[PDB]
RNA sequence: AACCUGGUUGAUCUUGCCAGUAGUCAUAUGCUUGUCUCAAAGAUUAAGCCAUGCAAGUGAAAGUAUAUAUAUAUAUAUGUAGAAACUGCGAACGGCUCAUUAAAACAGUUAUAGUCUACUUGACAUUUAUAAGGAUAACUACGGAAAAGCUGUAGCUAAUACUUGCAUUAUCCUUUUGGAUAAGUAUUUGUUAGAAGGAAUUAUAACAAAGAAGUAACACGUAAAGUGUGUAUCAAUCGAGUUUCUGACCUAUCAGCUUUUGAUGUUAGGGUAUUGGCCUAACAUGGCUAUGACGGGUAACGGGGAAUUAGAGUUCGAUUCCGGAGAGGGAGCCUGAGAAAUAGCUACCACAUCUAAGGAAGGCAGCAGGCGCGUAAAUUACCCAAUUCUAAAGAAGAGAGG
RNA sequence: AUUUCAAAGAAUCAUUCUUUUUAAAAUCCGAUUUUGUUACUUUGAGUAAAUUAGAGUGUUCAAAGCAAACAGUUAAAGCAUUGUGUUUGAAUACUAUAGCAUGGAAUAACAAAAUUGAACAAGCUAAAAUUUUUUGUUCUUAUUUUGGCUUAGUUACGAUU
RNA sequence: GGAAAAACCGUAAAUCCUAUCUUUUAAAGGAAGGAGAAGUCGUAACAAGGUUUCCGUAGGUGAACCUGCGGAAGGAUCAU
RNA sequence: AAUAGAAAAAAGUAGGUAAGGGAAGUCGGCAAAAUAGAUCCGUAACUUCGGGAAAAGGAUUGGCUCUGAGGACAUUAAUGU
């Protein structure tokens, strides 16, 4: 026939799952889910490739069986189900609370987190629609819907979410003075304070973004994550802060240990 | 079938290959004449349910003047804005020309206004007499091909002057 | 006056019995003109009062043929760079084109398009204004570098 | 490593070729071959033909068991297994070839305000009931036909298969509260009113008509109140179709092509999932062309890329990935979210197997293996452990794969 | 061919690189900031991996791979409030010329360009805004102010060799 | 409510007839080009090659060629 | 009309028509037959470029019931005959 592709090739799946050439043929593919398939893992990839708690897929198995995992409060039994760009994974076995980050170099990491923390998420909102009645709903990046979001609340502003209710605490603007994480453009993995806005009429939109050493970048609006006000970021970021040395420093950095 | 297999834009005669998809479809055309109520279900791609109806003869018809529809049998049709055709046949299609039975508007107004929402707006006399003779020109809106009813609307003051002129110089 | 093809024409969307014609007010930093505005005619496929909207790219090009009812050919002109010889040469390419009645087109005036819906078979970019401009011996043999 | 030599003559210097030299993820072949790692391999010739075997199924709390087997407590209670079968979901992916095909397909680049979208995800629904209607399989009995994944009767009986169908909430006023009134999701029509996008005939709100479809008569036992399965609408998602722009080999001993048989446009329809000559009718008389149209050739699938390179380049790309195309040649169809499907189907032509001659069954460019073609190519191997996929998803399958 | 030439300061080794100011209009509170199109060019953005160039890494060496390293005859050490091995790596670039955004002085094009075309000040005129408002569920009217248009004046008024 | 069966448009396989194009390929006889030998007949060209050569052209001839007409020097003269 | 009636055979002569074959008949396709009107398509070698040409070779054609196309006048665009 001519349907849907559901297998994928490992050499052809994404660089950043960081699979090697010579392990077998096919990939996990992503199940449909919260997240893009380019833009997510596979949790099979997070539990073995990265974590090692398993070697074999089979081990995943095993693992995804006992309801020992849970993402998002819940507890998920495919393994294929996608991990997301911002979400809370609990190993409860032995009291493990990870919230997945990107890195310095464009790939996840799950991050250790602490359980105060753990109880809430961060969600871009992607759209705005208005439903029967005339009332709001939002519609997040997390796959998740949102009702009677505030009318303060807009497009490119991100809400601070419990996982408990599923409801809004708090929302940050996406003002010239937030802090913005980059992610899935060039600069990917990056974290700056909005420098500048420039809107293009029928046409992509980009903004400059700043680092903590003042260099400076440019991305397309699309992939930017606003992720804290001026004061501090909102969740805990992994070790190197967002903040990407240049090559030859970080060469540098390497032999200087 | 649908989209290809017909000359280049240079007038060139482009070849061929990839056999005809199912997802062009098609489908075969559709009469659909005046007489007692018959539809038929299609199922379209995607299980998107239509309906055919093959033939009618009760619709919804909307005095838009006044914003209110009644449901009439519909006498006859009477001019097709394409081929003569369709119209020598009996046959319905979107655009066309019927005359409705007209009691119901009449059994409202006289209810409502009195004498044979945003109140006396005063009809128009050519309509008002066609108006007591009791059949009236109307136009068909919706695609019975489509929807399974033929829907539609009382022709008004500059449409209905057209209308006239052209269905009945006159032969 | 404007219509006498044999089906009534309506301009849809005006509306008739309520209110207080119509058009639209079609954006990019393009202006709706006047002739367009408080002209009269009846269309289907202007960009000014019909369905139909832009969305897509936006070129600008040189009319050559008008004697299709309300529909237009203009040519694009280019410079095409050959690798091997580190040069260009010229080539061009033909776009069909939806007009308007509300401009007034001559054979060799400079137009800006816009890319829409697909309106006949080769007929999909519809024009947005019209840049006057007289020129001397045929247009189809003529070059413009826009 | 940005390299040159021998050959026109009696001797000479040029021009000029031929000859040498090296490489070639580029084939063949001759001789020889001790090791070890690594590993291409019936593409060029015949998209030629195929014997035999294998290559897609699926039930570990959770639709259906008086076939049958079984463990505890007192014929009864619970349960536990369960051949068989209906039903469900997949089998529309994979894998293989490269014949077709030169603005086609393809690559980057748009658009979808022109649409469809199962599984999965998150929001979350409206005009007899202490529990409803049959009829059917397996199964039983009698059978038929040389033979086929042939199936005839008649008697049974279930289902999350098929089929019915049971309240109650919301609006306005005195003023926590006391009264009155409303009450169809998509979809489609007519009428208007008008959180966002560059731009709305958009989200949306009202009025008047029609209106699908639904909102549990289903299964477990979960938390020291839960789960499965089905389900309307929206969104998300895995995607798909169209679709903008720009990019190609050789040929002028192919120069005018295209328009009755849609060519190019306009209007109106029909059709589509949707736009459109996509298709019908009526009307225009256009559209493309030496900046090479229209033809012809290609021992031409495209690209990622490969070989050779000092720098330009030149040749190559069946072949690991992506995309396209096709399943002997053409054509037409069913089902379903997804197919013009080929280990779905119907027919023709070209081939061709079994037959007691009445009829029946067929498609290796899946993997093996055979014949033929040839310059030219491996085992009728072992295994589902890994890699992954499909399932009623651990535990089963997979010549996908190792 | 031609339409904006230059001048001053600091760094550095004698040169080099860098900053300041110098016409005119509009705009913003005597001071503050905007000004043809396009090619071209610069940065950028957004780019599948394998391949390829390439950083890291003693596969026994190499072809390679994408890993690994460290301490410990079995514990120290760290940090967790009697428990827990620890550091990690899988960079970077390229990914047409076309398309997208972006700084630009030169170089090119092109636009604008006199059997004539302006720019402003004055006055009249028709459109809009502002203030008022006739009359027992609602129909009017009236002054003023702003953009468009008809008509004398006034400017370094207007054309490179 | 509904199986068989038919008719009509519409897809439209396939079969046959022409028509053109394409591709090799047969054929008496004709007429070329090359390759091979020591064969025949000449003496055309190279020297003023024993009539300067060569061109264009036309006619003739046994062939090499000869001749007319008009050119050229790559001529045998750069020059009273 | 330089006759009539009746009969009805050979033969004659002016005619028809023949299964299956299709020029085998004959010096010889002679005779006979086939074709043909029109509209719409399609039309070669070769050619003094004028032709060849109706070439060749196709298709269609009734009756009925409709539809469209094509004028002339005269009222003060529309309205009429």
């Amino acid at each position: 026939g001519k349907g849907i592709k559901k297998h994928l090739k490992r050499v052809n799946a994404p660089s950043h799952w960081m699979l090697n050439k010579m392990g077998g043929q096919y990939a996990p593919k992503t199940s449909s889910g919260p997240h893009k398939l380019l833009e997510s893992i596979p949790l099979v990839i997070l539990l073995r490739n990265r974590l090692k708690y398993a070697l074999t897929f089979d081990e995943v198995k095993m693992i995804l069986i006992q309801k020992i995992v849970k993402v998002d409060n819940k507890v998920r039994t495919d393994c294929t189900f996608p991990v997301g760009l911002m979400d809370v994974i609990h190993i409860t076995k032995s009291n493990e609370y990870f919230r997945l980050l990107y890195d310095i170099k464009g790939r996840f990491v799950p991050h250790r987190i602490t359980n105060e923390e753990s109880k809430y998420k961060l969600c871009k909102v992607k759209k705005i629609l208005l439903r029967k009645g005339r009332l709001s709903i939002a519609v997040t990046h997390d796959g998740r819907s949102i009702p009677y979001i505030h009318p303060d609340v807009k497009v490119n502003d991100t809400v601070r979410l419990d996982l408990e209710t599923g409801k809004v605490l708090e929302h940050l603007k996406f003002q010239v003075g937030s802090l913005v994480m980059v992610t899935a453009g060039h600069s990917v993995g990056r974290v700056g304070v909005i420098s500048s806005i420039d809107k293009n009429m029928g046409t992509y939109d980009i903004i400059h973004v700043k680092d903590s050493r003042n260099k400076v970048f440019a991305t397309r609006l699309s992939n930017v994550f606003v992720i804290g006000d001026n004061t501090k970021p909102y969740i805990s970021l992994p070790r190197e802060k967002g903040i990407k040395l240049d090559i030859i420093e970080e060469r540098r950095n390497r032999l200087k240990a | 079938r649908d989209g290809r297999h017909k000359l280049r834009l240079t007038g060139g005669k482009k070849k061929i290959h990839k056999k005809k998809r199912k997802y062009e479809l098609g489908r075969p055309p559709s009469n659909t004449k005046l007489g007692s109520r018959q539809v038929h279900v299609v199922r379209g791609r995607g299980r998107n349910y239509k309906y055919r109806a093959i033939k009618l003869d009760s619709g919804s018809f909307s005095w838009p003047t006044f914003g209110i529809s009644k449901n009439t049998r519909i006498i006859d049709v009477v001019y097709n804005a394409s081929n003569n055709e369709l119209v020598r046949t009996k046959t319905l299609v979107k655009n066309c020309i019927v005359v409705i039975d007209s009691h119901p508007f009449t059994t409202w107004y006289e209810n409502t206004f009195g004498t044979t929402i945003g109140k006396s707006k005063n009809i128009d006399p050519l309509l008002l007499e066609q108006f007591k003779q009791g059949r009236v020109l109307a136009c068909i809106s919706s695609r019975p091909g489509q929807c399974g009813k033929a829907d539609g609307y009382i022709i008004e003051g500059d449409e209905l002057l057209f209308y006239k002129r052209k269905m009945d110089k006159r032969n | 006056d404007v219509q006498h093809e044999r089906a009534y024409q309506k301009q849809e969307g005006a509306s008739f019995f309520n209110s207080k014609r119509y058009w639209k007010k079609v954006g990019l930093g393009f202006a709706t003109p006047k002739e367009a505005k408080e002209g009269v005619y009846v269309d289907k496929k202007c960009p000014f009062t019909g369905n139909v909207s832009i969305r897509g790219r936006i070129l600008k090009g040189m009319v050559i043929s008008n004697k299709m009812k309300r529909t237009i050919i203009i040519r694009r002109n280019y410079l095409h760079y050959v690798k091997k010889y580190n040069r260009f040469e010229k080539r061009h390419k033909n776009i069909p084109c939806h007009c308007s009645p509300c401009f007034d087109v001559k054979e060799g005036d400079i137009v800006t398009v816009g890319q829409c819906r697909p309106l006949s078979k080769t007929v999909r970019f519809n024009v947005l204004h019209v840049e006057k401009h007289q020129i001397f011996g045929s247009a189809r043999k003529q070059f413009v570098l826009f």
